């Protein structure tokens, strides 16, 4: 499975 | 023995009209097994090798959903970087991301990766300790600062430590 959505830059 | 899984995601803005060109490709040990392409006739995740066709239909659907999710993420953050570097609205740029896990013989995580690059330059990367971030330049420090306050390192470490290792185990079995 893919990693969760990353935090915003 | 040792095993690895890597995912490479790249989003490239385009001069003129049109959303960024997004691509996602995964590798197991060093063999491509999955790929997503936004400029495809039918944008979706698809197996690249026979042992990946044994995944249920729902598997490829929700995973393709992440793609769309990731794609929007790259769209919004490409714009954020244009402002951090004070770049002209007229130009092409590429925001990249690589993440994955290397697993040792004992089955446990050996090394985790979570790094981003902008226009071919390192921007921010999770150090091997999976606790701190390396910020290439001043713009990256804005991000790192906000990520330290939000505990982003632990967030990503959770995935690398569990899901990444577990799914790599599953893929290798199939």
């Amino acid at each position: 499975q893919l990693s969760p959505f990353p935090f915003d830059l | 023995g040792p095993h690895s899984m890597r995912y490479y995601e790249t989003a490239t803005s385009r001069r003129g009209l049109g959303e960024p060109r997004y691509t996602s490709v995964g590798y197991v040990d060093d063999k491509e097994f999955v790929r997503f392409d936004s400029d495809a006739e039918n944008p979706r995740y698809e197996p690249q090798v026979p042992w990946m066709e044994q995944e249920g239909p729902e598997y490829w659907e929700r995973i393709t959903q992440v793609a769309k999710g990731q794609e929007q993420w790259f769209r919004v953050n490409l714009r954020t970087l244009l402002g951090y570097y004070n770049q002209s609205a007229g130009g092409t740029h590429t925001l990249q991301r690589m993440y994955g896990c290397d697993v040792g013989s004992d089955g446990r995580l050996l090394r985790g990766y979570e790094q981003f690059a902008y226009d071919g330059c390192d921007y921010i990367a999770l150090n091997e300790d999976l606790r701190t971030w390396t910020a290439a330049d001043m713009a990256a420090q804005i991000t790192r600062r906000k990520w330290e306050q939000a505990g982003a390192a632990e967030y990503y470490r959770a995935y690398l430590e569990g899901e990444c290792v577990e799914w790599l185990h599953r893929y290798l079995k199939n």
